């Protein structure tokens, strides 16, 4: 545990409010402890699956 | 004579418990009417 789970409870896939899935997956990738350069490398990726 | 239910992303496979949580309260009026 690092941050509160309540944000995870706020944006659930069953509530039908998740109108921007890529932002939810980025908000979930933010919890990663990987270095900012690794985040920039993920930003270098253009394809969504990649 | 009830309107077709709002599934709103809640599959219910046969013989399988499932939960539904619509945000509107009008169906709650129907739930109180059926008691």
């Amino acid at each position: 545990p690092l941050y509160r789970e309540s944000v995870l409870q706020m944006m659930q896939a069953g509530q039908r409010v998740v109108d921007n899935p890529i932002y939810l997956s980025d908000m979930g990738a933010a919890l990663t402890g990987a270095e900012s350069h690794e985040l920039q490398d993920v930003l270098e990726e253009t394809n969504i699956p990649k | 004579h009830l309107p077709l239910i709002a599934i709103t992303r809640n599959p219910v496979f046969p013989r399988f418990i499932k939960i539904i949580e619509v945000k509107n309260k009008k169906l709650v009026e129907l739930l109180r009417r059926k008691v």
